[PDB]
RNA sequence: GUACACUACU
RNA sequence: AGUAGUGUGC
RNA sequence: AGUACACUACU
RNA sequence: GCUA
RNA sequence: AGUAGUGUGC
């Protein structure tokens, strides 16, 4: 996508588009990500608050993932996707990251 | 497949009880891959999608004004229409294999549409657009059509839909319903192969001794089972069926019997363990000691290399003729008085030239003038020894031994004791002594010690400065790993050995029996003197410091010279294809230590180097006895259970003549002790499943295993890696003929000798060795042939069409090869003429026998060797053979053939015992074809057997039976143990998790003992009499050859009883003469041994039906453990490999595993099979078929045996040909998962070799750097000796037109205007038109003529539509012409014809006039014998067929390819005739003359486009590779995780042939099509023969030739005739089996392209490659490509990623927003995302679209009412308590009635046939149904009905009152199916 | 179609 | 030598 | 009676 | 083995 | 000397 800038309160959602590491559909893997991945999105120009610039995100589920252990004689685990709890939006992970 | 309706599919699988219903899931799967064909057809053609419209809405669409009172048009329907150009194109798809549907409903529709054609005054053009599912081929039948859509770009895959139908069959498999269900037709027979049988079989002494060891019943079943005739009966079963269900009694009790022995086992099975390898170990250094000669003296050591080497000094000049002078002069002054110094001085003075060295340069550059004037060699010119002072000198570095200088007595010392000319156990040394080993670790520490010091050198040398950047930008750490080989020691020791081994065998070509030679290197120290195959030499080492040398266990002796030390080594005398090894060794050494570094920090470069110095040298057996059985060892060392032990104590055979020998059996026996203790070390990947597919699997990268052969930490992979790979150190052919034909002999005669006294019985119960169990071999062959043949109706159908046998015999290529044949006759004239000439040969060779073998033998079977085609042109001018179909043939000769001969000779491979191969006479190989055949096509059904897997796809049949594996063993443990895990959510829920259900993999890789020889033969008899699609006259003849068969004689080899007779001992117990009784006879009579690889088909159909009755065993044993099994069997001819997947809850797993191998031993038993449980080794991980592994599900193989093949021989023609096969050495390492540095480690090394072999390394004498304008070699094109330089991705796909290929792309990617630069090649090559030619570089400017007139032609124009490929090219310009004579040729049969036809008084012209007048038998075979035997002799007037008859080894061409490099043997005639409109020419004024006649030559604009129009716009591979490289976008890089197996697509999607080419081309020699229409391919075979004018420039160059010669000629007529029909050849061509290594599953064309990509860029990690545009072309392979692609697929995906993106991660309530503001305002892939809407809601295809089309304004009715048509779903309503109404898409229905009795029903449709009235009521009465129509009535016409099914199950469904009685009279076929009828219920409105 | 090379099972 | 392939040259 | 030729190098 |  | 070998060969 080559497209002008789209400042919303503090985000640019074109650098969410070119972001690399912030576009996993992983609630942990957004969770557990880094602040330098997170410092491409940052355009203010004037906010007071981080709850009130994050409000311009999803608020749906995401679909993480559990692995459980199979029980066998080659020990193994075995990972998957599953829709997470009403908390595991979107929102919530960048706020955990942050 | 729309996800959801894949899983309503598999459900409705699963769910599946009835064989009555899977009908209708078949039904519905094809035509759901039909109608998914069709949309994404629709799709990427643009047009709408319709579906069911009848003839009359298309009138009233086209003419919307006429009523249909006037015509009624037929009510068929199309599958879809399309009005244009006032023509109506009715089109109707297909998904079938073959044309056998296309061609019927073509002719349905063109005949019911000639009526209405002519009424509405428009044309109905009829297309049929079918696709190949397995193989997506589109077949297009309107060739005007085709011109209304010039590209289509369909890139679908059919497997989603082939995987439902495998799973469903294999569901409903031993049902036999559901298999008439989905039989095509009948079971039909042909017409019989024979009219009679062959009553000599009943009294056969064969049949009466297999007659008489069976008892009585099975007898009378045999007899009468051989007399079954399938025709006759009423069904053809019906002795199948009765021969089971005698057997079933005893099957049955010993089925339950060993599935009972589950409870008898206990947990100890064979384990590895340090106690039993020890005691292995000892049981071996006892038998080894037994028969071995134990040395423990260090002087009894052969030479580990047989090269000693010192360091260069720079002091000196590196000066040839001071290099003479130094060694002569440091000869000379040897001080000190040893045996042999007298002699060292006399040959320095023998080649002391003084001080002269003017006149000695003088004389010898005078002699290389003279000999490099010629082409041929100079004669009838002897060469007389100038006095040089003190030198004889003959020729430069050639000197003559001076009887005045040296003493008679040391000249024959030197000779007859220190050269060897002239002059009862194995010696070996003590492997287990500790000084020998301690001497050998001081070997190896002083070897380290001098070699690991640098060189002092510069590292730059061919394969550093030519590929280093691609190395380095593939890895880093691989260009620094070669930087630090190239530094070392090591380097320069085998680089000096490597150059001096090289001029050390184009030396002694030249060498006289009176004249030494000296060889000399880069190094100006080491020198080698050659004395006069076997080439024998001594090196020479002039070192300054003592103890500063190289010794290797070489050295003869360090002496005090002046100015330092000398030494000398032994001699060595060496095979030319020994040193032709040795030459090489530079690759094979770089290999292998890049190969064991590659991605491991932890091992140290000079530990790698110094084991490879070592194994990269050995060209002796010593080494051959320790890699092959460490595979063995090792392995089953690693494994769960093995018999190592046993291994050890009788097969490990350690032959360590050399101390690296004994140094490397050190490591082997530590490896086997720490390979146990590390077995608990080999973790499992976490898998990612999906549902769908497996992602990340395998097995973990964590380095805590010990390395094998040096220290450090290493990897699973790299430890198999270490294990597998030293095999291929092995040179092939190391054996001598004299000592291992008597090897063969002996272990063959052996075995029979044990045979013919031990084995008496043949039948048993009890597991004996060597005999059959005989009830259960008839019951298990009765169950696998009703399966096979009843799986297909015409199996006889496919075993005569795919190997011909209604066809000629001369159509069968094993039948016209060219390998070696036997005959049998009184050839006694022939080898006293050979014996007598061989024999004056060697006395005329020594002035400067057979009658013996003959005489004394008195039952001498006599024989001759001759190929097969001419013993085939024999038979048939004999008239023995004829031209009839050949089964009939074959079947007369199953009776007129009695005794069968055999011979034998030795395969010459790299294992320590060579194995024995089979020649058999003509008629052999004709009964034997028969036989084979029809075991094979029924091999191609069964899904186990896995020789009928063509080759390398088992690779990928491994990775989906482990992942069907891996997904069993997740559901099971999550079913069985689903209750227990939910009641776990401390001291109470441990033991509730000690009594749940625990799962076990068991893996089997078995082998099996001596396969072929020790196998019961008489289980074939039953193999054949119970085959159903045989007649009993043909069982007959196959059975009484299989009698004969078993009567056959083994002749031995004249040369090895020449070598007995000529043995002068008598051996002490011989079993040759015991067997041969005394030598009186060279035949012995062979009986159940069958040879080798004669029977591999019939041979692997009982080893499956072992492995099945294997099968049912651990099915009722686990059965008795009330738990779950999942058996998988992989069945090639012996190789085995079975995987057990249990889960179950009563007893342990190692009482599992003992069962499970004490049941595999038994039922390897039970078959006359034998389990090699020396080499059969059990895991839990690892998979090893044949030679493939499979770790976890990641498929895996070792590569390193393609890389080290990258060295191998060639056919040694040019520096192209073989740098061509070179490269193709690499690009199956490729395949393999080879990473990408160490592909162009091995592409270097493929140059190095070739440069080597033509002197064209950087400096050397034929180098073009010097005379192109070019400032490289990657500068050069690779037809005139340059460099590959293309991305490795397209060196893979393509191969070696990607040199050419790259370049046309890096001047697109240079010259194109910048607005066109980010778009596809065909728009970029319409932009040449704006190049200006004054501004290209001298290098482009040269490179483009080189691809303008010597590959392209110069009558070419760029207007042409139908140019040639690069397929129709020869690619070759600068071939060496050799002067060869071209043998003996006296043994053949059709040569003697052909000699008789030169010497016939003008008969030679009607050969070539019959040729010429029928020219198709050119490229193909005939059809009838006078076809063939004129093809036969014609062959002879080619040269190089005349040289491939006679043999020739590599190593002589290598050399001649070396000497010859001065001389003058490039025909530049040639060349020059290429372009516009002497002798011949070396290679540098070959170069010389080329570039001065392209100064001459023009290049325009014009000749560019004809450039680009051919070499890219012609085949549509080129175009998408070149557009991959183009457009391509890279991603994220990422490990590779989990690997997987990909199958290669092809890039040509469209035919335009739908014949073989063999057919088209002998229908266009005439002008008949001769079969179905043909019309279309002739007039496309027409088409292009005249519009790129081949025939025009035929006759051109034939009427030239004729105005140059004068005279009528016909042999340039014939090769140009050739010539041309090899172009039509090509040209039609209508595939391989090309399976990759890949990081993910590549399902597409385009994901194929995209992982090619992504995979070899870097070693670390890979990408995710997507496109910029579209990268395929529209077909047409000799054909441009001026259209490119409109822009739709980059809309789908901008929009796709667009809505997702938005309700992924932008926030619910400002989504539409955002929609907009990304809509009006950004571009996705340079183009406007607004244009990308306005092509979304222009298209056809807006249903895909309608989310998006909301909440944007854009969407009507018609949209949504497209839509329902496509996604159907059922609704019910009114669950009140009396009326339904079950509404679907044009589909209702309406019950009316009480609880008990139904009033009327009134079902709606859309059309009224009985198909989809049964097919709506299926589907709408399969929702919410109130109750189960609990009544009847009596019933007369449609009605609802339900049958029963067990456990409150019915099916509800509309039949007729007529189907209601057939099916509940099918029903009631007298079965086992317990019977329900079909009740039928209220009436259907 | 012929020739050559390679891998794999015998 | 039979097999199963793959790739090169005419 | 003859039987004909490569490397020649940063070393 | 090939050439005079 | 070298190559091969519990079959003498080269
Ligand atoms: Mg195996
Ligand atoms: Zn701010």
């Amino acid at each position: 996508f080559e497209g002008p800038p789209i400042k919303t309160g503090l985000l640019d959602l074109t650098e969410l588009m070119k972001s690399q590491d912030l576009l996993n559909l992983n609630y942990d893997n957004i969770r557990n990500s880094n602040l330098i991945s997170f410092s491409k999105l940052i355009c203010c120009e004037g906010s007071d608050n981080i709850n009130d610039g994050l409000e311009f995100l999803s608020d749906d589920p995401m679909n993480f993932t559990e692995g459980e252990a199979i029980h066998s004689t080659p020990i193994f685990n075995i990972y998957y996707s599953k829709r997470g709890e009403r908390h595991m939006t979107y929102r919530n992970a960048i706020k955990l990251l942050i | 497949m729309d996800y959801q309706e894949y899983q309503q599919f598999l459900a409705r699988i699963n769910t599946a009880r009835d064989a009555c219903v899977a009908k209708d899931i078949d039904v519905d799967l094809l035509m759901a891959r039909h109608d998914y064909f069709g949309r994404e057809l629709c799709k990427s053609l643009n047009i709408e999608y319709r579906n069911d419209v009848p003839f009359i809405d298309i009138i009233l669409d086209i003419r919307p004004e006429v009523d249909p009172l006037t015509i009624d048009a037929p009510h068929i329907t199309p599958d879809n229409y399309l009005y244009i150009n006032n023509v109506l194109y009715i089109i109707d798809y297909k998904v079938s294999v073959s044309n056998e549907s296309s061609v019927i409903t073509y002719d349905k529709y063109y005949e019911l549409t000639r009526d209405i054609s002519d009424r509405l005054s428009i044309p109905i053009e009829i297309v049929i657009i079918r696709i190949d599912p397995v193989s997506r081929d589109l077949h297009i039948n309107s060739d005007r059509f085709k011109e209304l859509y010039p590209t289509i770009v369909v890139d679908i895959n059919f497997n989603q839909f082939f995987d439902l139908k495998q799973l469903l069959y294999e569901k409903f498999g031993d049902d036999e319903e559901f298999l008439l269900k989905v039989a095509h037709g009948d079971f039909t027979l042909t017409a019989p192969w024979c009219k009679t049988g062959c009553p000599e079989f009943w009294k056969h002494p064969i049949y009466k001794e297999f007659k008489m060891s069976m008892p009585v019943p099975e007898r009378r079943l045999f007899e009468e089972s051989v007399k079954f005739n399938a025709y006759e009966s009423e069904r053809w079963n019906t002795n199948l069926v009765k021969i089971r269900e005698y057997t079933k009694k005893d099957y049955s009790e010993h089925i339950s019997k060993s599935a009972k022995n589950i409870f008898l086992a206990s947990g100890f099975y064979k384990q590895p363990n340090k106690n039993e390898i020890s005691e292995g170990w000892t049981l071996m250094v006892e038998r080894v000691q037994d028969q071995r000669e134990i040395s423990k003296s260090l002087h009894d050591q052969k030479p580990s290399i047989h090269f000693i080497w010192g360091a260069h000094n720079p002091g000196n000049s590196n000066n040839a003729t001071f290099k003479l002078i130094l060694l002569s002069k440091s000869l000379q002054s040897i001080k000190g008085i040893s045996t042999y110094t007298e002699a060292f001085k006399s040959l320095g003075k023998m080649m002391d030239i003084g001080d002269k060295a003017i006149e000695y340069e003088e004389f010898c550059m005078s002699l290389k003038s003279k000999a490099r004037s010629s082409w041929k060699q100079i004669m009838n010119k002897k060469l007389e020894p100038k006095q040089i002072n003190n030198a004889l000198v003959l020729w430069e570095q050639q000197f003559m031994i001076n009887n005045d200088l040296i003493d008679k007595s040391e000249k024959l010392k030197l000779f007859k004791n220190f050269c060897g000319i002239g002059k009862s156990k194995p010696k070996i040394l003590d492997f287990d002594d500790a000084n020998m080993y301690l001497a050998s670790l001081t070997m190896m520490e002083q070897s380290k010690k001098i070699l690991s010091k640098s060189n002092g050198l510069k590292p730059d040398n061919f394969i550093l400065n030519e590929f280093g950047s691609r190395i380095k930008d593939a890895n880093k750490e691989t260009y620094d790993n070669m930087h630090k080989i190239f530094e070392t020691g090591y380097w320069q020791c085998i680089s000096d050995f490597s150059t001096l081994m090289k001029n050390i065998l184009s030396v002694s070509q030249y060498n006289r029996h009176n004249t030494f030679r000296i060889a000399m290197c880069a190094n100006n120290n080491v020198f080698a003197i050659v004395f006069p195959a076997t080439v024998v030499y001594s090196i020479i080492v002039l070192h300054k410091e003592e103890e500063n040398i190289f010794n290797p266990g070489c050295l003869h002796g360090t002496f005090k010279c002046m100015n330092g030390y000398i030494s000398i080594s032994r001699a060595i005398r060496l095979d030319k294809e020994r040193c032709q090894r040795i030459v090489s060794s530079p690759g094979l050494f770089l290999t292998t230590c890049l190969l064991f570094k590659h991605d491991n920090p932890t091992l140290v470069m000079s530990d790698i180097m110094n084991f490879s110095i070592y194994t990269s040298l050995s060209i002796t057996k010593s080494v051959l006895s320790l890699t092959e059985p460490a595979r063995y060892m090792i392995m089953n060392s690693l494994a769960i259970s093995s018999n190592v032990k046993d291994y050890i104590a009788e097969k490990f055979s350690p032959y360590t003549k050399t101390l690296f020998s004994v140094y490397m059996t050190r490591l082997i026996k530590n490896a086997c002790f720490d390979a146990y203790d590390q077995r608990q070390r080999v973790q499992l990947r976490d898998i990612y499943l999906s549902d769908y597919d497996i992602t990340q699997k395998g097995i973990k990268d964590n380095r805590e295993l010990t390395s094998i052969w040096f220290p450090g930490s290493v990897t699973l992979k790299e430890y198999l890696t270490q294990i597998y790979l030293p095999f291929y150190f092995n040179a092939k052919g190391l054996h001598e003929k004299h000592h291992v034909m008597v090897d063969l002999a002996k272990t063959i005669l052996e075995i029979e000798c044990e045979q013919r006294e031990n084995i008496k019985e043949i039948w048993s119960t009890n597991c004996t060795k060597q005999t059959v169990n005989l009830k259960i071999l008839i019951h298990s062959l009765c169950k696998n042939l009703l399966a096979d043949t009843s799986r297909h109706n015409h199996l006889r159908n496919r075993i005569e069409n795919r190997n011909n046998f209604r066809r000629s015999i001369t159509t069968i290529s094993t039948f016209t090869s060219s390998k070696s044949c036997l005959k049998i006759g009184d050839f006694r004239k022939e080898k006293e003429l050979q014996s007598v000439k061989q024999k004056k040969i060697l006395e005329v060779q020594s002035r400067k026998n057979y009658e013996m073998l003959r005489n004394a033998m008195p039952n001498y079977t006599d024989y001759i060797s001759t190929k097969v085609f001419d013993r085939l042109y024999e038979l048939l001018d004999k008239k023995v053979l004829t031209d009839k179909p050949v089964i009939e043939q074959i079947m007369d000769m199953m009776i007129d053939h009695k005794k069968f001969y055999f011979t034998f000779f030795n395969k010459g491979q790299k294992t320590s015992k060579d194995r024995e191969i089979f020649v058999g006479e003509y008629e052999a190989k004709m009964c034997m074809y028969a036989v084979e055949r029809i075991a094979k096509e029924r091999c191609k059904l069964n899904p186990d057997e896995m020789i009928s897997e063509p080759g390398d796809g088992k690779l990928k049949v491994l990775e989906q039976k482990s992942e069907q594996e891996i997904r069993f063993l997740v559901e099971t443990t999550r079913q069985k143990n689903r209750e227990i895990d939910e009641a776990i959510e401390l001291g109470k829920i441990e033991k509730l998790s000690l009594g749940k259900a625990k799962g076990l993999k068991m893996e089997i890789n078995a082998d099996m003992s001596k396969w072929s020889a020790q196998d019961v033969f008489y289980k074939y008899f039953w193999l054949i009499a119970l085959d159903p699609i045989l007649y009993p006259q043909e069982k007959e003849r196959i059975l009484y050859f299989m009698c004969n068969y078993m009567d056959k004689e083994l002749i031995l080899p004249d040369e090895l009883l020449f070598n007995l007779l000529d043995q002068k001992v008598a051996y002490q117990n011989d079993i040759i003469a015991t067997m041969t009784n005394q030598l009186n006879s060279n035949t012995v009579l062979i009986k159940r041994n069958w040879l080798q690889g004669n029977f591999n088909y019939t041979s692997s159909y009982v080893h499956s039906c072992a492995m099945s009755v294997y099968k049912e065993i651990l099915k009722e044993a686990i059965t008795l453990l009330d738990g779950s099994i999942l058996v998988n069997s992989l069945v090639h001819s012996d190789d085995n490999q079975t995987s057990i997947t249990i889960v179950q809850d009563k007893m342990e797993n190692d009482k599992i595993i003992d069962f499970a191998m004490k049941e595999f031993e038994r039922a390897c038993l039970t078959f006359g099979c034998q389990a090699n449980m020396k080499k059969t080794y059990v895991t839990n991980c690892i998979k090893e078929f044949v030679s493939l592994f499979n770790l976890y599900g990641e498929p895996f193989s070792i590569y390193g045996r393609f890389l080290l093949t990258s060295v191998g021989d060639c056919a040694y023609i040019g520096p192209y040909e073989d740098l061509a096969s070179r490269i193709s050495s690499a690009q199956t390492a490729i395949k393999h998962g080879c990473p990408p540095s160490l592909a162009w480690v091995s592409i270097a090394i493929s140059h190095w070799m070739t440069s080597l072999t033509y002197n064209m390394l950087p400096g050397q004498s034929n180098d073009p750097i010097d005379y192109f304008p070019a400032e490289n070699r990657k500068d050069i094109p690779i037809e005139l000796n340059g460099v590959l330089d293309a991305p490795l991705s397209m060196i893979s796909t393509v191969g070696l037109e990607s040199g050419n290929l790259y370049f046309l792309i890096k001047l697109l990617s240079k010259y194109t205007p910048v607005m066109q630069k980010r778009e596809s090649v065909v728009n970029q090559i319409a932009e040449v038109k704006n190049w200006k030619v004054e501004d290209l570089t001298d290098n482009e400017i040269f490179r483009l003529k080189i691809l303008r007139y010597l590959v392209l032609d110069a009558e070419m124009d760029p207007s042409d539509i139908m140019g040639e490929t690069s397929d129709m090219r020869g690619r070759s310009i600068l071939t060496p012409r050799k002067f060869t004579t071209a043998g003996s040729l006296r043994k053949l049969y059709s040569f003697s014809k052909y000699q008789d036809r030169l010497s016939s008084p003008g008969g030679m012209v009607e050969l070539f006039t019959y040729l010429l007048e029928k020219p198709e038998l050119l490229v193909t075979k005939g059809e009838d014998m006078k076809d063939y035997m004129e093809s036969v002799i014609f062959r002879y007037n080619s040269k190089r067929f005349k040289e491939s008859l006679s043999i020739q080894n590599p190593a002589q061409l290598f050399i001649e390819q070396i000497l010859f490099s001065h001389k003058p043997v490039i025909d530049f005639s040639g060349i020059r005739d290429k372009y516009i409109n002497l002798g011949k020419v070396t290679f540098t004024e070959a170069y010389r003359l080329l570039m001065r006649d392209l100064s001459s030559l023009e290049l325009t604009n014009d000749d560019i486009q004809v450039i680009y129009s051919y070499i890219i716009l012609n085949d549509p591979m080129m175009i998408t590779i070149a557009n991959t490289h183009i457009l391509s976008i890279y991603g994220s890089p990422q490990r590779r995780m989990g690997m997987s197996c990909s199958t290669m697509p092809e890039f040509r999607n469209l035919k335009l042939i739908h014949h073989s080419p063999a057919l088209v081309l002998r229908a266009y020699s005439k002008n008949n099509p001769d079969p179905t229409e043909m019309a279309r391919d002739l007039v496309h075979l027409k088409e292009f023969v005249e519009n790129t004018n081949l025939e025009e420039k035929m006759k051109v160059r034939i009427a030239m030739n004729e105005a140059e010669k004068g005279q009528r000629d016909i042999v340039f007529e014939l090769k140009e005739m050739t010539r041309f029909y090899q172009v039509c050849y090509e040209y039609v061509k209508s595939h391989k089996i090309k399976v990759f290594i890949l990081p993910a599953k590549s399902y597409t064309t385009t994901d194929f392209c995209s992982l090619m990509q992504g995979n070899l860029i870097k070693d670390k990690e890979w990408y995710t490659v997507h496109y910029l545009k579209q990268i395929l072309s529209g077909g047409h392979k000799a054909i441009m490509q001026h259209n490119a692609t409109s822009e739709q697929n980059i809309a789908f995906e901008c929009f796709k990623l667009i809505t997702h993106f938005a309700d992924s991660f932008i926030d619910s309530l400002s989504r539409s927003a955002f929609l907009q503001l990304i809509i009006d305002e950004f571009s996705y892939k340079d183009v406007k995302v607004s244009k990308l809407y306005d092509i979304i809601k222009n298209g056809y295809n807006r249903t895909d679209f309608i989310p998006l089309l909301f909440r944007t304004g854009d969407l009507r009715q018609a949209d949504l009412d497209k839509y329902d048509a496509m996604k159907s779903h059922e609704r019910v309503t009114w669950n009140d308590w009396i009326n339904l109404t079950i509404t679907g898409y044009n589909r209702s229905i309406t019950i009316i009635g009480e609880d008990n009795k139904l009033t009327y029903a009134e079902l709606c449709l859309t059309r009224k046939t009985p198909e989809n009235i049964t097919i709506s009521g299926r589907k709408l009465l399969g929702s919410r149904h109130g109750l189960k129509f609990e009544n009847m009535s009596k019933i007369q016409n449609y009605y609802i009905t339900y049958r029963k099914k067990d456990r409150h199950q019915f099916v509800y469904q509309i039949h007729s009152h007529e189907s209601i009685t057939r099916r509940n009279e099918e029903h009631m076929a007298i079965r086992t199916r317990i019977y329900n009828e079909i009740t039928p219920v209220c009436v259907v409105n």
